[PDB]
């Protein structure tokens, strides 16, 4: 599977906006699984940072287009890779940042 | 040395969304893999979302194509010359027992051991019997 009952307190905790209500679901793991499927990716690689890291290098040229079709997917994998690699984030953007510095 | 990058991946995984072992698969398979390592080879077919069952035929390809090379490359007794290289066995070409620097040093040989080209041969074999079945 993709997270450990540890990792997955941490996902539940955390919020899709800083300070936001919403926080994330298993459904976004779900999600996420299917429509990486849906472009023929393999959501295994949800499974490792390795992987996540992966998938966020392969993802970021579209986000340069200026299309959002990938933005969700983008995030949602932005915050597993955080969790992964047991970098503590509050909210999306928290991970993003992790994200821009690496 | 640069490995496969996000872009070629993200072409390679278009070609599957849009052809997933059609003939077309093969050509573009191989010009993807364009001076690809053994372990660039597995990041791509590790890539591959949605097709299990395809996947799991091409590594029992994969597989038999490696006994075999070993079966007809028999490795020379005794000690090599200046520690220049042990011989590729079929789990080395196939990227599972080597190295990145191993597959590299074979790569660039004088003369070479061309270990990606070889490992995109049985990829291709596998992806061959895949078209095979599906069409």
């Amino acid at each position: 599977s993709v997270l450990s009952g540890g990792e997955l307190d941490k996902w539940e905790k955390i919020r899709l906006r800083p300070g936001g209500k919403k926080q994330y679901k298993l459904k976004h793991i779900v999600w996420a699984s299917r429509e990486l499927e849906r472009f023929a990716v393999n959501p295994g690689l949800l499974e490792t940072s390795e992987g996540c890291r992966q998938i966020l290098g392969q993802l970021q040229p579209s986000l340069q287009t200026g299309s959002e079709e990938l933005r969700s997917l983008y995030n949602t994998i932005a915050v597993l890779y955080c969790v992964h690699q047991r970098i503590d984030v509050k909210d999306t953007k928290e991970a993003l940042d992790k994200i821009e510095e690496e | 040395h640069q490995a496969i990058s996000p872009r070629t991946l993200n072409a390679w995984v278009k070609v599957v969304e849009e052809k997933a072992f059609s003939p077309e698969v093969i050509p573009m398979f191989s010009a993807l893999s364009e001076g690809a390592t053994p372990q660039d080879l597995n990041t791509m077919l590790n890539t591959v979302g949605g097709h299990q069952a395809a996947m799991q035929m091409l590594k029992e390809t994969i597989n038999e194509e490696a006994a075999e090379w070993d079966r007809l490359h028999p490795v020379h007794a005794g000690p090599i010359a200046p520690g220049q290289m042990r011989e590729p066995r079929g789990s080395d070409i196939a990227g599972t027992t080597s190295t990145l620097q191993e597959q590299i040093g074979w790569m660039t040989h004088n003369p070479p051991i061309p270990v990606g080209e070889i490992y995109k041969r049985w990829i291709i074999l596998g992806l061959n019997k895949i078209v095979r079945m599906y069409s």
